[PDB]
RNA sequence: AGGCUCGGCUGGAGCUUCCGUCAGUGCAGAUCGUAAUGGUAGUAGCAAAUAUUCAAGUUCGAUCCUUGAAGACUGAAGUGGAGAAGGGUUCCACGUGAACAGUAGUUGGAUGUGGGUCAGUCGAUCCUAAGGUACUGGCGAACGCCUUGUAUCAUCGGUGGCG
RNA sequence: ACGUUUCCGACCCGUCUUGAAACACGGAUUGCGGAGUGCUUGUCUACUGCGAGUCAAAGGGUGUUAAAACCUUGCGGCGAA
RNA sequence: UAAAUAUCGACUCGAUUGCGAUAGCGAACAAGUACCGUGAGGGAAAGUUGCAAAGGACUUUGAAGAGAGAGUUCAAGAGAACGUGAAAUCGCUGGAGUGGAACCGGAGACAGUUGAU
RNA sequence: CUCAACCUGAACUCAGUCGUGAUUACCCGCUGAACUUAAGCAUAUCAUUUAGCGGAGGAAAAGAAACUAAAAAGGAUUCCCU
RNA sequence: UAGCUUCAGCGAUGGAUCGGUUGCAUCGAGUAUCGAUGAAGAACGCAGCUUGCUGCGUUACUUACCACGAAUUGCAGAGAGUGGUGAAAUUUCGAACGCAUAGCACCAACUGGGCCUCCAGUUGGUACGUCUGGUUCAGGGUUGUU
């Protein structure tokens, strides 16, 4: 149970915010696990998905497929990926949206700010789980 | 139309008093916003009581009350010269003066007189600049005993 | 002959467009706004007029100035500094 | 193409103008392309112009100002548009210093009464 | 009247641009709920009081 | 008896026993509120302002749109040609499928897309009329009101010289 | 059993009214909404706790599943003349 | 001349034995909006496809609306005015009745329904 | 009659300030009804209240006794219970 | 036969009901911040395509700076874009200020018209009341002096 006076548990509040949430929240939002490899290579456990990284759907009917995250759709809050897309009546080719919680990050595309990023998250990581 | 053995009525509500209504749901609230508040006020002062100034001891105006005593706004002029302690030093030291009241009887002078002499015993004094004591300045393991009071002073 | 007869001679306006509220309620020959009291000073407003004070109150506008002035109060009206020099 | 604030800090003001100028200049170039059927390529265009006509006014605007600020730094009066917008209230405020002014008998009860710190044994 | 102000003619000229068909494009934009503009005015059916 | 259980079909995310306690707790009516729908009924009706016909064009489609021929009407205090108030794009061109044009419609003051109003001499602008509204002054608890008047009133500006 | 056919019975409901099937008024049809309530003050009654007592007010102390619960009254209300 | 006091009008927050789209603010939505009145002012209705538009390619009749196939989809009888889809009212197919009302209670018969270790 | 003071009153696009107008929940000063109840109605009641005018703040106003009272006396203002 | 009535099945018209809910109602808490440095409110305008709503003001669905760190999205398009926000800017009406109130006019400089007494443009300024001081004044109102 929450003990923090100045946080809400109205689930009408926390609705509001997640669907009016900016875009900078949105990414936090669109949150992604490590496997269980990565997991151990980097000491992390989830970061913020980004475009260019490459996934693994893990739940849903595309179960299974690997490829890159073209887009990060924060509008509709979903990642189109690579090669997971159907076809309209027309014929033309559509990425089908896949909610970034249910994928698995298998690479990080890695920059300067990533990884920082990607070292802050595993100092706290290794400090919080000394202490407990 | 009253019908029988009724007590007349009396409610006073033949005036708009919907216009004028007043609740107390914010009770606990005005509660915990008082210890609050007393809890920042003895941080402000401390080490010096929470209540604030010593009052005195007074009775009841009322020979249906005279038999009771209860607190006063303050000590009289002639309280504090008996008891030795001038105006100014009272104001400083953290005594009430009431300045109207006058005494015209020894024992109820005399009762106000032991009060000022036992809160002068009780009573701790800082140095005024923490590296010189001076006269009347009480001593280090005296003050280093020092404690906030809570509730009346000499209740 | 009262009606549809007489409403054929209706094409002189009495009111026209206000300077102040925008409304078409400036009664030409009074020279008066019949909405807002222009060109008097002050504001026409009644208090048996509940909606129309709830229509045409603060808040029902931009309030631009003083939002500025709600953003600004939160720290303490700060002027003459600017953000540490940093980069990217 | 985007300017840098950073970078048209350091030119100087006839520079400056003259970028402005020619930031004017391909805009209207620009407006014309939009009238005369332009292309969706050159009409994107149009917004980074504006935007940059808006950093080149914003560097000359905001050193103006601090070159004046300066100057007038020392004044007694100063020109309006100058002085600190504060509230108004605010700004009818009595300054630090006249708030801080006591009278001879003020100074003089603060002198002589003056209270003390002590504790009182429960 | 042929004989007008300048800033009735104002006037008119913005009701003249507001009364437009929406842009179909607008119809595609995600959440988008607006089907047509609701608030177009006919000259000779709704009058502009001025 | 108030109602209840189960079966079958539809539906797609909540529901429920019993114990206490609470209530915005049960509808046939109130010319009840609100929304929708019937018989009447393919019925009343679409009848003032003299009137249309022939051939052709376009069209999937023509009493009604267009061309030509004929026959009539307003009859210059017009069913003509222009303006003031009012309207505000209804003006013009090209498309038009639905709605509207109480039949129809290829047509439209509708609808979609574009275009269109050029002034030293035409007006406003300038002068004052009836009248309005300020200043002072007075009144008024006050917002403000009253007078446009020797009430009030120290209300200026013109030639010239000098410069 | 709201199907059909027989024998017996069978006037349209609500309302005011001495009296309504009424040539008395409301009601074309269906859905949904729709009217003895809140509070203050009395009184009686039922139940519960204590009982010449009882309830304690504002308030204070405490309490972090802290608007709750728990503790707390020379004094106040009612009762005891 | 501060404190204890009043007050959500403004800004920012936390809750609820409250309402759940005729309810709750008039306004869950381009709501003080559309619209109305010369004016003071008056003032609505309007929530819901689907997990994802994947929003029905293509063939065929028609000028077109539209229809017949087909495809998408857990599902389209979820097809755009799209969750569910009641009553009133209405059309069709089959059965049965039908002489200036029709409905209704009681009692059989028929048709029909249902049960039989 | 000359010049110089003071007093009173002016003009200045003289130097530098200040006021106006908004807001309504609370606050301060004025002005001020009737419906209604009295089973009628006029005093009374509604009510020193709707409505109207003016003026502030974060609180406002009040406030350090020309007080309460008649004890063996209390001791500014504000607010709560009684 | 048809029509009418009725029963069973199917289908229309209609939008009730059910299922939540970024909305509403009420309670409580924290803070004190409008305006001549131009408020509240109104009008007009601003986007590549964008009527309305929302945002913004001629730097006009926003500039600068700082934090974060890769998008926006309907189509285009090319330290992004979001958040904070201390720098700069903030149109016209509006207490609204030159006078009037949808119009016209005065002062100064500078620039252009060739020169300029005449035009045009730009900039700065000209409101009411009031306080302090300054300058120039008026009155046998009182007084002194020649």
């Amino acid at each position: 149970m929450k003990v923090n006076p100045f946080v809400s548990s109205d689930s009408g509040k926390s609705r509001k915010a997640h669907f009016n949430a900016p875009s900078h929240e949105r990414r936090r939002i669109m949150s992604a696990p490590l496997t269980k490899e990565l997991r151990t290579k980097h000491g992390i456990r989830a970061i913020p998905i980004r475009t260019d990284d490459e996934v693994v759907v893990m739940r849903g009917r595309h179960k299974g497929n690997t490829g890159r995250v073209l887009r990060c759709y924060r509008k509709k809050f979903v990642i189109h990926i690579d090669k997971i897309t159907r076809e309209k009546a027309n014929g033309s080719t559509v990425h089908i949206g896949i909610h970034p919680s249910k994928v698995a990050i298998t690479k990080l595309k890695l920059d300067k700010d990533r990884r920082a990023l990607v070292e802050r998250k595993a100092a706290g990581r290794s400090r919080v789980t000394g202490i407990l | 139309a009253p019908r029988g053995n009724q007590m007349l009525g009396n409610a006073h509500f033949r005036k708009h008093w919907h216009k004028r209504i007043k609740t107390w749901f914010d009770q606990p609230a005005r509660k915990l916003r008082r210890r609050q508040n007393r809890q920042a006020k003895a941080v402000e002062i401390a080490p010096r009581p929470v209540a604030g100034l010593l009052r005195s001891v007074v009775r009841c105006p009322q020979k249906r009350y005279n038999t009771k005593t209860r607190l006063g706004r303050g000590f009289s002029l002639q309280e504090l010269k008996a008891a030795g302690i001038s105006q100014a030093q009272a104001r400083t030291i953290g005594i009430a003066v009431d300045v109207r009241r006058t005494n015209k009887t020894a024992e109820g002078l005399k009762a106000n007189a032991d009060r000022l002499k036992e809160y002068k015993a009780k009573l701790i004094l800082f140095p005024k600049k923490a590296s010189a004591p001076k006269k009347g300045d009480s001593s280090a393991e005296e003050l280093k005993v020092a404690a906030q009071l809570r509730g009346d002073v000499l209740p | 002959t009262k009606g549809t007869q007489a409403f054929g001679k209706k094409h002189v306006k009495s009111h026209t467009l206000c300077k102040r509220c925008g409304k078409s309620s400036f009664h030409i020959q009074k020279k008066r706004c019949a909405s807002c009291g222009y060109p008097d000073a002050k504001k026409r407003t009644y208090n048996w007029g509940a909606k129309s004070i709830r229509r045409r109150t603060t808040g029902t506008g931009r309030t631009r100035h003083l939002r500025d002035v709600n953003a600004r109060f939160r720290n303490g009206f700060r002027e003459g500094t600017t953000p540490k020099p940093r980069a990217q | 193409t985007k300017l840098k604030c950073k970078s048209l800090r350091g030119e100087k003001k006839d520079a400056l103008q003259k970028k402005l100028d020619e930031q004017k200049t391909e805009l209207a170039t620009l407006r014309v392309s939009k009238v005369t059927g332009g292309a969706a390529s050159k009409l994107s265009k149009i917004r980074v112009v504006r935007k940059n006509i808006a950093r080149l006014l914003t560097v000359i605007n905001q050193t103006q100002k601090q070159e004046l600020r300066k100057f007038y730094a020392d004044h007694k009066y100063k020109p309006i548009d100058l002085r600190l917008k504060k509230t108004r209230a605010i700004r009818r405020r009595l300054t630090a210093h006249e708030l801080s002014l006591r009278s001879a008998k003020q100074q003089a009860k603060s002198r002589n009464q003056a209270v003390r710190k002590f504790a009182v044994k429960a | 009247s042929a004989l007008k102000k300048s800033f009735i003619k104002r006037k008119l000229a913005k009701k003249q641009k507001q009364n437009r068909p929406m842009p179909q494009w607008v119809r595609m934009k995600t959440g988008n709920t607006m089907k047509y503009n609701a608030k177009r005015r006919h000259w000779r059916r709704t009058k502009l009081k001025l």
